[PDB]
DNA sequence: TTAAGTGGAGCTGGATGCTCTGT
DNA sequence: TCCAGCTCCACTTAA
RNA sequence: ACAGAG
């Protein structure tokens, strides 16, 4: 777990120092740069991710867990904790992705999709309980807050 | 904000450990007001907060320390006149861990919820060895119960609090100072407020039931306010304090 | 949303209608960007699709260049003529006298 | 304890001591023979069909290979799971209708497991 | 130095699509059903016998399926096309003909073709009229050359038996309980009986639980019931390590507290715990020989091979409690897929047994009572027991079989004809096991075991995200093998029998077990020679090419899986850093000298499996090959399925965008087929002037999408105009819509029946 | 809402009191801030910020 | 490598082939043998081999608590009955052993007494495992319980009671035990050997390695090949090696029974040598002065009329005349099947065969200069 | 420890006789008199020591004529040997040097 | 010796998002 | 699939 | 009862 912190430190240096090297060569009147400076749609991470370097793909906080025995895919050697073999995508969205990087990116995206799809039964019941418990409260004329009874 | 929280990652309370339930299940655990929750934390402040030598004494004073974790070899000895179990305390690792335990303390830690062994059955022949002569339990048990105590006696506690799972010394980063707070993943607030060396006037908790049982209803109200507002802040949301105040 | 695939489908289709090809967009391969940039310059267009545009309301040219090309748009089944709906008052249920 | 190999077993039983040792060897299911006028179907030819005589030559090679050359075919010989319990090779004789003799012949410690070399039987005519 | 590259390596994939994968899975399962399984079910039900009045018997001999027919008003019979059965709202079936041998006093009376039922014939199977035809002869049947098939026709609608996803039977699942304890379980399912057994460690001592016993009985009493009476042999079969004996000790100490030291005492203890349906001993001995661990066979009440198996279970629980290596259910070596044939086998078996029971009831009613004139049962062969059973179980979508306790719902769906991709995308769906019970978030994710077997992006968006999936482009689902030569080969490769040893050899460091679908074939030393020799015998054509092998080095097992319904995928063999396929081989494939089966025979292309590519090392491209690589990927665009093979440059997008296109691409307006005008459906959307795409994937050429497309090429400027295009809105052109852009047609339906009642009157 | 095949509902009140409780309480000009913290929600969006 | 060490001869013995068992004790280690214990009985049933031994444990040793032996003998035996009784005295003196069967067939296991220089094999008759019996505790429980307190289709063969009634019909066979230390044990240990020469050639074991691979691994209940090459040796340069022509000249001799030999030499393959492929092609069919046509005994109604009409292909270059076609004695219905598709019609000349006298004398081959008339 | 009867292979229990303690079977007369000292040592796992010695602990292993540390060549360093697991492990040696403008950790 | 008040363990009963759009 | 009440049973004190 | 859509 010490090694994981050093690798997630070093692989976040590559994304940040590669994404601060694309924003120094973009001219003004670039369209995503204008749309990120005015805050309308987008951010700097999106520009630096579809120009320079897509970041480390993380499923629930850590690197890509092993699905097979002691490795992530059959395409990598066993017990290897390399950057590329556990979810780091060295390419951007301009130069395309490789098959293992595309599969890891899809693993990282399906978690967002399934949290969006699980959230609906996760929150509305809680709001139903809060409304059925709180709805009798009313600020009165003598500046109190009293219940129904 | 329950629909807005994507149940995000990267949350460790700044220690790269001590995983905490945040997001929608944290608000769910607060408003359900249950008696026991996953991942409790009792954050304690130390009074003489200058040096780490003071912090590890009170760390070992509350953390669960097992007898099998301080004994170098635990053996049965069969004899032509007797049979017993012999435990030699590795006193070097007692001296390094800075603990208040010797053979007379281990004798007192035995006879607390173990098979009803008698205090006469346990002797203190040296300053390390502690022999336990077994008896007949006589309630669905044979005298060959030495195999029960051979794996059961290393699960008795000699120093610390029984409910605390683990603990970690936590530091700050600011340049003005360097002081040592204490993160206790446990479920006994009254025990951490009572050990010598822990500033009991300034320690808190996550679980509202322990705060209600120890400090009262008004501190439980303040804990509900602070914890709902902390969970809402850690996910990029912002609620005026009058709403969480009305809920509490 | 970071769809760069639309930005390359547009350019590849534009460079493939000018000389009668079907540029492949095969997964993990396909026609590259460097081979469709050179088929636009050979036919007189810009090498990145962006074209000089005179506007149609004022008659004066736009400042930025606009990015022309054919994209394959498909029509979906969700039409508004089969989703418009309005009840003032009408038939009610039999058990619960509500619509 | 280290695990012994068949060349290390067939070296100690001739060089270290001349004393005889009872081996218990497992052969494959069909041995490369024909049932001699046994009222047949190309069925299994085992040791319950052959006669007495030299049935084969056992070839121990350099670098630990042990082969059982049983005619035109070279088989392969490997050690089995090492048994460490009491095995007794006994005899039972029913020399009469309801009474007879039981005799113990010795003990069995080591095991051999024989298997055809499918790579060498396969490389002559592939499929 | 660059490794040399074969550039025409792609051409194995259009050769693979001639035979296997891409609805040919459904066809190869339905032909498997109607060609072997309808004979094998009839074999195990070959004779019915009346209880009263013996020396009377009905004997089935041979069964058939035949050609599709229609039974018209005036008893005239004629073959029929599938489109006539689409229009008239009738099923598309063929009469089941069976010849029998019965007794009317005269002891041998036989028939030749007795129609007992009608089997719904799936399209483009072996008995359909569409197979083996030329594209100009589909015109006389009103059928498309590109309509894939694999769907039924029942009462006018098109229904698809979907692919199910089920866990593998006869396998030891070592898992955690709700309370934190670690136990094991194995769903011992055979053809005759399904039942789950357990292994609970609730007090630190091992208990066994079952649906027959009213209380969980300790495991040492079960060992003493199964013929091993010494405690030493039981602890031998468990294990000989120190902590294993320490963990097992408090179970011997429980067994010695009771007076159980003898087999008859243990059976008398078990018989006092059996829920009642010679009692105490024999209802326990028949229980342990027929119901608990009912897939491990006992031959003549010899319980050795079941003792070894239950000791393997207890040892795996003991080793898994130390380090929490529980088995995940979501690894797809443990999932099996069940096609249309294996559901219709169960359905037809239950219907045929109910038919024989109804016929035996009629026989026992009219043999002892009525008349000395010997009746024949030909006058009681009612056809409407089998026909209406098949049609009602296909059309409604429930398969409630009382014999097998199977209570499934929602199997069949109506085949969607919105576009061409929607019909082809539905024939590759895999419904999941859990079916939306609770928000699991555990199997809804994307595990890495789905490499090349299932599609990454093609899933529905909403409540079924991850619970409805889709096959990849180059996958294959196996069927049940004959299981013959695998045991006869494994017995000649150094596998000792398991009976010839005590339990102490199981705990050796150099002794591995071998399994075959859950049963122990024995032990073996030098497992690498076993695995390599078995793979050479698989490549050389002796063992069938879908029999996988693997090695779990942690649990010390060498698995062999000859079972049916597991996912395979082809690969190119690599031997000492060079691919076995040369440019000469692909030139010989392009000129027509050979086919894909010749690549299978010559040890050039071999099928892998999800359990078997856990051992192997695969390179994606030829320049990834290093010295420890045994296989080469053929095409990496086969990772994406059928509906994601429309997307151009799909590796440049973000991953949810491909999912939203896999949702939208099944809903685009287009053209159904070449018979889209002679077709009367409930709802049909067409486009006026369709155009084929300008940037196209090779998957589009492989599934012939651009012969009948769905969409139009729009000239698109990308700019901000007029402010009516803020969030996803788009501004059209009035003079393009007037010229035919986006023009669509909507066809609907209105049917009306005019029936004649039981009273002789009629609608008019 | 996001205008991508999105449907929305409508409710016409039938009484004058239901009109006046909808216009004063539930107006868009009287609900420019969220009740949560008091931040404006009806404001500029994309192509009105760019 | 070469067999540098210990070319050990293997001999096969048969004198104990019906007598030799292998008993093994799963719960007794390999050091604490039963060589010293005084055995009492040795029982057997010869079919369904179930060997029950009995061994006597001594009493005067300190490992025999007599205070427990008196109690267990009082529990098992009647207190003073002794008419039929498991023990003779007032104590437990025996420990009875009960067998369980390992395998049914032992045709593959063989015991091996290795002497110097050679190794003798002897086939077993069975392997039995001998576990200590606990029947006397259940007999003690029996003495403790007797002190105080037109039928339908059936299945009995797969039950327990009929099984015990079927096994116990075999009467017991008693045997006299002779231990390892006895002098009879050395005398009956030499029947594991076989007397013979040092050089013995076996007229068995003649099967070639391909025949042995075919024998142990059988063909899958009979083979069916039609198209290894996707046209059956008929298209894709009209002949192709995926169905190997050198392995199977027969399939093209069935298919293309009329063809020039120069096409066969070009399409059979370059790697196969010349005189070997001439000997492969020559034996499968007839030849007519350099015209190879199918062996009619394999193709097709008798072969005698077929042999005489193949001689008619040798007689006249105008193959069969319409009267001589009747003389050659073919199937009169199948004259079009035998001659029409295989020849050329010219007017009033009968049939002109596809293959005239070709250049085999132009070919360098000297043996079918004279083989065609003896064949 | 489990010990099993050579006769029947049931599990032995310890009991007391008239002259000695005995291992005894429950199902056969076999007994074994404990004549001499017999033992069974578990050797369980001890605590981690990594974060226990750091930060100026009470070490004592330094001696007169002790070696200087290899980098600084001064004796301003502590060194110690400890068992990291149970005391059957051969003790490992470790040392740390702390000098002005110099911080290092070595093995 | 036993009456009694209170711990711990197993059983039981409840719950799990909002709508339209079609067959 | 997760979680509060209800009821049965050993476990000490006290007379 | 199933599939869609937001
Ligand atoms: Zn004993
Ligand atoms: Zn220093």
């Amino acid at each position: 777990e010490t090694l994981e912190a050093l690798i997630l430190k070093e692989l976040s240096v590559i994304r940040d120092h590669a994404g601060s090297a694309c924003l120094r060569e973009l001219d003004k009147s670039n369209s995503p740069l204008t749309m990120a400076l005015c805050g309308s749609k987008g951010s700097f991470i999106n520009i630096s991710q579809m120009i320079a370097c897509v970041g480390q793909q993380a499923i629930s906080g850590s690197r890509v867990p092993d699905g097979f025995e002691n490795r992530s895919l059959p395409h990598f050697e066993k017990h290897s904790k390399l950057p590329a073999a556990k979810g780091f995508v060295a390419n951007s969205f301009y130069s395309g992705l490789t098959p293992t990087e595309f599969f890891f990116h899809t693993m990282a995206g399906r978690e967002g999709l399934v949290d969006t799809a699980v959230k609906t039964a996760e929150t509305g019941y809680m709001q139903r309980r809060l409304v059925k418990s709180l709805e009798d409260l009313c600020s009165q004329y003598d500046l109190t807050v009293r219940s129904s009874t | 904000p329950g629909t807005q929280m994507t149940l995000k990652t990267f949350h460790f309370a700044g220690v790269a450990s001590m995983n905490i339930t945040l997001g929608v299940p944290r608000i769910k655990e607060i408003i359900n007001a249950s008696k026991a929750i996953s991942t409790p934390i009792i954050t304690a402040q130390l009074d003489k907060d200058d040096d780490a030598d003071y912090a590890r004494l009170v760390k070992g004073r509350i953390e669960k320390t097992l007898l099998g974790e301080i004994s170098e070899y635990i053996e049965e000895v069969f004899l032509p006149d007797d049979c017993f179990i012999l435990v030699k305390l590795s006193l070097e690792r007692i001296r390094l861990l800075r603990l208040e335990v010797n053979a007379e303390t281990v004798r007192y830690s035995i006879c607390t919820s173990k098979l009803r062994v008698k205090p006469g059955d346990v002797a203190v022949h040296g300053e390390a060895v502690v022999c336990v002569t077994p008896r007949e339990n006589s309630k669905s048990s044979m005298y060959y119960v030495l195999q029960f105590l051979k794996e059961d006696l290393p699960k008795v506690v000699v120093q610390g609090i029984p409910e605390v799972s683990r603990a970690v010394i936590h530091i700050d980063e600011q340049s003005g100072k360097e002081k040592y707070k204490l993160l206790v993943e446990g479920d006994n607030l009254r025990a951490v407020m009572a050990t010598h060396g822990v500033k009991g006037t300034r320690t808190t908790s996550n679980n509202t039931y322990e705060v209600e049982k120890t400090l009262g209803i008004e501190a439980a109200r303040t804990t509900i306010i602070n914890e709902i507002q902390y969970t809402m802040v850690n996910h990029g949301m912002s609620i005026d304090r009058r709403h969480v105040m009305l809920l509490s | 949303r970071m769809t760069v695939g639309k930005l390359i489908e547009l350019l590849a289709g534009k460079a493939g209608v000018l000389d009668g090809r079907f540029h492949y967009g095969t997964a993990f391969g396909g026609s590259k960007v460097k081979d469709v940039c050179e088929d636009l310059v050979r036919h007189g267009y810009n090498y990145l699709g962006k074209d000089y545009v005179t506007s149609g309301i004022t008659g004066e040219p736009l400042e930025a260049y606009i990015y022309f090309g054919p994209v394959y748009y498909q029509k979906l089944k969700h039409m508004v003529l089969d989703k418009m709906h309005a009840r003032a008052r009408g038939p009610r249920a039999v058990l619960t006298r509500q619509p | 304890l280290p695990k012994d190999v068949s060349v290390a077993e067939l070296l100690r039983e001739l060089s270290l001591t001349k004393e005889e040792e009872l081996l218990f060897l497992q052969l494959p299911d069909t041995l490369p023979g024909q049932p001699p006028t046994q009222d047949i179907a190309e069925n299994a030819c085992t040791l319950a069909d052959l006669t007495e005589g030299q049935v084969g030559k056992l070839l121990i090679r350099k670098s630990g290979r042990v082969q059982l050359l049983l005619g035109k075919v070279t088989l392969d010989v490997t050690m089995g799971t090492a048994c460490s319990f009491l095995q007794e090779l006994v005899s039972v004789g029913l020399g009469d209708s309801r009474t007879g003799e039981m005799t113990v012949l010795g003990h069995v410690k080591h095991k051999l497991v024989c298997s055809p070399d499918f790579e060498s039987l396969l490389d002559h005519k592939h499929r | 130095a660059p490794i040399p590259t074969v550039e025409e390596k792609w051409r194995l994939l259009p050769a693979f699509l001639k035979v296997k994968g891409l609805v040919k899975q459904h066809i190869d399962s339905f032909n498997y059903f109607i060609n072997v399984e309808i004979k094998k079910i009839m074999k195990a039900n070959e004779k019915v016998t009346s209880d009263a009045d013996p020396m009377w018997y009905l004997k089935y001999l041979n069964i058939y399926v035949g050609l599709p027919d229609v039974e018209e008003s005036f008893n005239v019979t004629r073959p029929v096309s599938p489109h006539e059965c689409r229009l008239r709202d009738m099923t598309y079936s063929a009469p089941i003909t069976v010849d029998i041998e019965y007794t009317r006093g005269s002891q041998r009376i036989i028939r030749n073709a007795l129609p007992i039922g009608r089997m719904p014939i799936m399209l483009r199977s072996s008995n359909c009229v569409l197979t083996g035809k030329t594209p100009a002869e589909f015109a006389k049947l009103n059928e498309c050359p590109l309509d894939p098939g694999g769907y039924f026709i029942v009462k006018g609608v098109e229904k698809v038996i979907l692919i199910q996803e089920q866990l593998s039977k006869n396998r030891i699942i070592v898992e955690a309980d709700r309370k934190g304890a670690v136990g094991a379980s194995v769903t011992s399912s055979t053809h005759e009986k399904k039942s789950r057994t357990n292994m609970a460690v609730k007090q630190g001592r091992f208990y066994l639980r079952h649906n027959t016993l009213s209380e969980d009985i300790p495991i040492v009493i079960i060992f003493k019931a199964m013929g091993v009476e010494s405690d030493q042999e039981i602890v031998q079969m468990i294990g000989t390590e120190e902590h294993v004996m320490a963990a097992f000790g408090p179970s011997l100490e429980e067994c010695q507290k009771a007076q159980i030291f003898t087999q008859m005492q243990a059976l008398k203890y078990i018989g006092n715990k059996v829920r009642r349906q010679k009692t105490k001993i024999e209802e326990a001995r028949e229980l342990l020989a027929s119901t608990i661990l009912t897939h491990v066979p006992v031959k003549e009440f010899n319980f050795r091979a079941k003792c070894i198996y239950t000791a393997v279970m207890v040892r795996r629980v003991i080793l898994a409690q130390g380090d929490n290596k529980v088995d995940d259910r979501d690894y797809y070596g443990n999932k099996r897929l069940e096609l249309a044939g294996q559901l219709l086998s169960l359905l037809f078996e239950d219907l045929f047994k109910k038919f024989n029971s109804e016929m035996k009831k009629i026989a026992d009613q009219v043999i002892p009572k009525q008349r000395a004139a010997q009746f024949d049962v030909v006058k009681h062969m009612r056809q409407d027991q089998i026909t209406n059973g098949m049609v009602n179980a296909i059309s409604t979508g429930n398969w409630s079989l009382k014999r097998f306790k199977m209570d499934r719902q929602g199997v069949t769906q109506v085949l969607s004809r919105l576009s061409y991709i929607s019909a082809l995308g539905m024939m590759t769906r895999i419904s999941s096991q859990f079916e939306k019970t609770r928000k699991v978030s555990g199997p809804r994710s994307l595990q890495p075991s789905q490499w090349g077997m299932l599609c990454p992006s093609d899933t529905p968006e909403g409540e079924a995200c991850g619970l409805v999936k889709n096959l990849a482009l180059m996958t294959h689902i196996t069927t049940d093998m004959e299981d013959g030569p695998i045991v006869k080969l494994a017995s000649n490769l150094g596998v000792e029998d398991v009976n010839l040893l005590c339990g102490e050899e199981l705990s050796y460091p150099n002794v591995f077990l071998v399994f075959l679908n859950g049963n122990i074939l024995g032990v073996i030393r030098d497992h690498k020679k076993l695995v390599n020799t078995f793979r050479l015998m698989r490549r050389a054509g002796y063992i069938n090419e879908f029999v996988s092998i693997s090695t779990n080095l942690t649990d010390r097992c060498v698995y062999i899986s000859s079972d049916g319904g597991r996912l395979c995928r082809p690969y190119i063999i690599v031997k000492k850093q060079k691919p076995a396929v040369t440019n000469k081989h692909m030139e010989e494939l392009a000129q027509g000298y050979r086919n894909f089966e010749d690549f299978l025979h010559e040890s050039l292309v071999e099928y892998l499996d999800v359990n078997e590519e856990n051992d192997c090392n695969i390179a994606l491209y030829e320049h990834t090959i290093n010295k420890d690589t045994t296989h080469l990927e053929i095409e990496p665009f086969t990772l994406l399925g059928v509906c994601a093979g429309l997307i151009p440059y799909p590796h440049h997008n973000q991953s949810p965008r491909n999912t939203y296109q896999c949702a939208m691409g099944k809903q685009a307006m287009g053209t159904i087929g070449y018979n889209q005008r002679n077709r009367i459906d409930t709802l049909m959307y067409l486009l006026a002037y369709p155009q084929k795409p300008m940037v196209k994937t090779k998957t589009i050429e492989l599934i012939e999408f651009e012969k009948l497309p769905a969409g139009q090429n729009a000239t698109v400027a990308v700019m901000s105009y007029s402010g009516y295009d803020i969030e996803d809105a788009l501004v059209l052109n009035k003079a393009s819509l007037d010229r035919g852009f986006g023009r669509c047609l909507v066809y609907k339906n209105a049917k009306c029946t005019l029936k004649r009642y039981t009273n002789q009157t009629f609608d008019k | 809402a996001d205008f991508d095949g999105d449907e929305m509902n409508l409710h016409l009140p039938q009484t004058e009191e239901a009109k006046a409780e909808a216009l004063v309480l539930m107006g868009t000009k009287a609900n420019l801030v969220t009740p949560r913290n008091g931040e404006p929600l009806i404001a500029a969006i994309q192509d009105f910020l760019t | 490598d070469d067999p540098v060490v210990q070319e050990i001869d293997v001999y096969l013995a048969k004198s104990l082939a019906e007598k030799l068992y292998l008993f093994q004790y799963p719960v007794r280690p390999a050091s604490m043998t039963y060589d010293d214990i005084p055995h009492l009985s040795a029982k057997i049933k010869p079919k369904q081999q179930k060997v029950e031994l009995e061994m006597a444990i001594d009493t005067l040793n300190p490992n025999y608590c007599r205070s427990k032996g008196e109690q267990i003998a009082l529990n098992v035996d009647g207190a003073c009955a002794d008419e039929t009784s498991t023990y003779s005295s007032k104590l437990m003196d025996k420990q009875t052993f009960c067998s369980s069967q390992t395998t049914s067939n032992t045709s593959r296991y063989a015991a091996a007494l290795y002497r110097q220089g050679e190794l003798h094999l002897t086939p077993l008759h069975g392997i039995l495992q001998l576990r200590p019996s606990f029947s006397y505790l259940d007999k003690a429980d029996a003495k403790h319980r007797e002190r105080e307190a037109e039928q339908a289709r059936q299945r009995r063969v797969q039950s327990y009671e009929f099984l015990q009634k079927k096994h116990a019909e075999e009467p017991w066979v008693h045997l006299h035990y002779y231990g390892l230390r006895d002098s009879r044990s050395e005398h009956e240990r030499q029947y594991l050997l076989c007397p013979g020469s040092s050089g013995v050639e076996n007229t068995e074991l003649v099967k070639s390695p391909s025949e042995y691979l075919m024998m142990l691994m059988p063909p899958s209940q009979e083979e069916e090949k039609d198209k290894p090459v996707a046209p059956s040796n008929v298209l894709s340069m009209a002949q192709l090696r995926t169905l190997p022509l050198a392995d199977q000249i027969k399939i093209l001799m069935k298919n293309v029974k009329v063809m020039p030999f120069a096409n066969l030499m070009s399409l059979l393959g370059p790697s196969i040598d010349s005189v070997a492929v001439l000997r492969g092609i020559q034996k499968v069919a007839m030849l007519v002065q350099g015209n190879w046509v199918v062996k009619s005994d394999i193709l097709y109604v008798l072969c005698r009329g077929r042999d005489f009409v193949m001689w008619k292909f040798t007689q006249s270059r105008w193959v069969v005349r319409k009267e001589v076609a009747t003389v050659t004695k073919l199937c009169a219905e199948d004259v079009k099947d035998f001659l029409e598709h295989m020849a050329v019609v010219r007017i009033n000349k009968g049939w002109e065969f596809i293959l005239p006298y070709d250049g085999e004398f132009i070919k360098k081959h000297p043996d079918v200069v004279q083989r065609q008339h003896m064949l | 420890m489990l010990l099993f009867c050579p006769g029947c292979g049931n599990g032995l229990i310890v009991e007391e006789g008239q002259r000695c303690h005995r291992f005894s079977c429950n199902t056969c007369p076999y007994v074994h008199n404990i004549t001499r000292k017999v033992t069974n040592r578990k050797y369980p796992k001890l605590k981690e020591v990594d974060d226990v010695l750091g930060g100026a602990a009470a070490w004592e292993n330094v001696d007169s004529t002790a070696e200087s540390c290899p980098k600084c060549e001064h004796p301003r360093a502590y060194f110690m040997q400890l068992q990291t697991r149970s005391a059957d492990e051969p003790m490992t040696t470790f040392y740390k040097c702390c000098n002005a403008q110099c911080g290092h950790r070595w093995r």
